[PDB]
């Protein structure tokens, strides 16, 4: 709203009392602007300081340990991350266990060899249409399902969805030898 | 003014344009004609008398 | 009546689209103001009627383009625009000119907006809804169990300033 | 997740169609463009943190036809297809949820799509568990998934498939009890009913502002035309340019810090759907009170709402 | 966790007591009252 | 002006007043006395000279 942007133009065309109402309307413009770039400024320095807390996190978290939380280091079940240096930034190499191929087999809660019911101690029972096995359930790994990959505990009558199948107890075969 | 790929050039100030949406300005459609309303002119002035 | 036309009333003065409604005001009110104090309906001076003030099509003209490397034809939306006040497919956002619509739904290349989205397609530039990716009935049952015989160490790139 | 995409166009808010005035505000530089690029960058960040939680999957996963998961009853919860296909828990959080150049512009994804973002991770829980979000959906029966979901709280699997039908009773009941709750307590939407009202408030003050004179001798910009000569309405109309453009400054200003703390609580159910929901997070009392078990994702207007399962 | 919760009158800053002062400064309309909202939305949230 | 309920209505500008803490006005004592005091009125300034 000046007369001109330049102050050494209002003060070589306007008096002295008549250059303060135009420097005035410079001053109190140029000072908007600034208020206006230093309150973006702190926004986006709100803004950084939200991600910058997330890449300490995602920095001592995922590169310094490990971390079960899901698709928090990338796409799967995090194993390990390289950070990556970058211009006023950084960038981290989430290195993911990715289930890629798949079967599909059919399972059950627990196995009944002698009335008991036997669950799956650390893995999951599953069958290949003929046989029954346990393996993890993050990857397939055929075992012959033993008494210390199990876990004894109540009845068969209880347990809904229950199956029969006999559980190798390694205590029988070498008693026997 | 050419074309609407000419606008996002100049919007963007940059020749090469990324796939994507850009505003590059308004539309504001203007009045046609000034429309003058008031009530009908009654109790008239004793001008005439 | 209908058209985006400048108003000068007894008290009011103004810029909108003059329309009718079925609204009703009392015998002694000549202007109406919604909320926020800001004029949205009067009462015509001459003729005893309800004019409500619709205001005149407004919003930004964005336009919708694939990469220069790859063509250049383009499409404009209106926000906000019917398009009998700017072949041209009406979308919920604004009048689209210049896209086809596509009932086959395809992945959001161009998010234009309200569920619609655009890409270059076999060539000319496609309006399509936005699809929510590829559809996977799960195998489910009371029995059944999917193991991973395989697996595949993937390197996710995750930028953070 | 998510505010109202308001795209206030900073030249027709400070003149209402005025010639004289967009001559004048041309001269303040370039305040008027930056106020519309800080809207038009809020607007895009709302759909970035609409995209960051519910666009997680890239896969629709539907239920079976047979609605049969062990006794547990996801009726309440998963698309009803005769309703816009919603949840009647959605129902309720849709329903319990209430010119001058302000364009409100709509979400990139619709309440409709959604839906279908929460019942693809809905389905993928029920029936894919925590194996979809990590890679591929890998099947797994419901009774066996909360299993080792009570293996991963110090739980022996045994206590469930013993008790198998108490937790059917409990979840089945417990579910009745948010529907009882969402519908009898309208105050259970609080939070998103403050987000909504808070930009609600401020656009319709935003509005009222027009009519201040901040110091002019009208508020409206014809009048001091029609009072006044041009050489002196100049004067006038710059009292209502640098007031209205002050007042555009402080709703950009505001916005911006609600947009802050959206994308702050955003990032917060980001991470919520990606490790509560996707998957089990052993962080205590992340997923609410009690070790969490399982956490099924439920839409809402502009906003989310988890149901966690606690142990 | 909180800060200093502060609460400052829009009106007595501006206008210490002042009657003339305040009718100039109710042209200006939610500028006054805005801050007041937002004054006393901080002190509402560093009690959350 | 009526009584602190009408307070919290037209502050908050909503009939149904809800639960809870709501500030309305600003609590300013008003001057009890007009004190004026001033030096001692001895001499008087000599305007006629």
């Amino acid at each position: 709203g000046a007369i001109s942007s330049v102050l050494n133009d209002i003060l070589s065309r306007l008096d002295p009392p008549e250059a303060e109402v135009q420097i005035d309307r410079l001053i109190t413009g140029r000072l908007q602007s600034l208020q206006t770039y230093v309150t973006q400024q702190l926004i986006r320095a709100a803004e950084i300081r939200a991600s910058a807390n997330l890449a300490a996190t995602k920095m001592s978290e995922c590169v310094l340990g490990q971390s079960k939380r899901v698709d928090f280091c990338g796409k799967g079940y995090h194993l390990m991350s390289f950070p990556q240096s970058a211009p006023h930034g950084v960038v981290f190499l989430h290195v993911t266990y990715v289930p890629a191929q798949e079967k599909n087999f059919t399972t059950a809660p627990a196995i009944c060899h002698d009335g008991k019911a036997h669950f799956p101690r650390e893995g999951v029972f599953v069958s290949n249409g003929t046989h029954w096995f346990v393996t993890q359930r993050n990857f397939y790994e055929p075992q012959i399902i033993t008494t210390d990959n199990t876990f004894v505990s109540g009845n068969c009558d209880v347990v809904i969805g229950i199956v029969n199948n006999t559980v190798y107890d390694p205590l029988q075969p070498e008693l026997d030898s | 003014a050419l074309d609407p790929l000419s606008e996002t050039k100049c919007t963007l100030k940059s020749f090469t344009v990324e796939k994507g949406i850009y505003q590059t300005s308004n539309f504001r459609v203007q009045p046609t004609e000034s429309i003058v309303r008031f009530p009908n002119i009654t109790n008239l002035c004793p001008f005439g008398e | 009546k209908n058209k985006c036309v400048n108003f000068n009333f007894n008290g009011l003065t103004g810029t909108g689209v003059l329309t009718e409604s079925n609204k009703k005001f009392l015998p002694f009110q000549q202007f109406g103001r919604d909320i926020a104090d800001t004029t949205d309906a009067v009462r015509d001076p001459q003729t005893l009627e309800i004019l409500d003030i619709t205001p005149c099509s407004f919003g930004g003209v964005s336009v919708i383009t694939p990469g220069t490397n790859t063509s250049n034809q383009v499409a404009v939306l209106y926000q906000d625009v019917n398009c009998t006040e700017v072949n041209v497919f009406q979308t919920r956002a604004g009048c689209l000119i210049g896209a086809e619509h596509v009932n086959n739904s395809y992945e959001c290349d161009i998010p234009i907006g309200a569920g619609i989205c655009a890409s270059y397609q076999t060539q000319s530039i496609i309006a399509y809804t936005m699809s929510l990716g590829a559809e996977n009935s799960v195998a489910y049952s009371n029995n059944s169990i999917a193991i991973p015989t395989n697996f595949t160490i993937s390197v996710t790139t995750e930028i953070l300033p | 997740v998510s505010m109202t995409k308001t795209s206030v166009d900073c030249t027709m808010y400070i003149c209402g169609d005025s010639t004289e005035c967009s001559n004048l505000l041309l001269q303040y530089g370039s305040f008027c463009t930056q106020l519309n690029r800080a809207l038009t960058g809020i607007a895009v960040e709302q759909d970035k943190n609409t995209q960051e939680v519910f666009a997680q999957v890239k896969q629709i996963y539907k239920t079976p036809p047979i609605k049969d998961f062990g006794g547990f009853n996801f009726s309440q919860i998963l698309p009803d297809p005769s309703k816009s296909k919603r949840s009647f828990i959605e129902d309720l959080l849709f329903n319990k949820v209430t010119f001058n150049g302000l364009t409100v512009l709509p979400p990139l994804l619709t309440d409709e799509m959604i839906a279908q973002y929460t019942s693809a991770l809905l389905a993928g829980t029920i029936t894919s568990g925590w194996t979809f979000g990590a890679g591929a959906a890998l099947q797994i029966p419901f009774a066996m998934q909360m299993a080792y979901r009570f293996n991963g709280i110090g739980v022996t699997q045994n206590v469930l498939y013993e008790n198998q039908k108490l937790i059917a009773n409990q979840f089945n009941s417990a579910i009745g009890k948010i529907q009882d709750s969402l519908s009898s307590t309208a105050s259970a939407l609080g939070k998103l009913q403050d987000v909504v009202n808070q930009n609600a408030q401020a656009l319709n003050t935003l509005v009222k502002q027009l009519s201040s004179n901040f110091g002019a001798i009208s508020s409206v910009l014809n009048d001091i035309l029609s009072r006044l000569d041009p050489p002196e309405a100049e004067v006038q109309i710059d009292r209502l340019i640098t007031g209205r453009l002050q007042s555009l400054q402080t709703y950009v200003t505001q916005q911006l810090i609600r947009a802050a703390e959206i994308r702050a609580s955003a990032n917060l159910a980001a991470t919520k759907m990606s490790e509560c929901v996707l998957g089990q997070s052993k962080r205590v009392d992340f997923c609410g009170k009690g070790y969490h078990l399982m956490s099924f994702p439920q839409s809402a207007p502009h906003g989310v709402v988890f149901l966690h399962v606690t142990y």
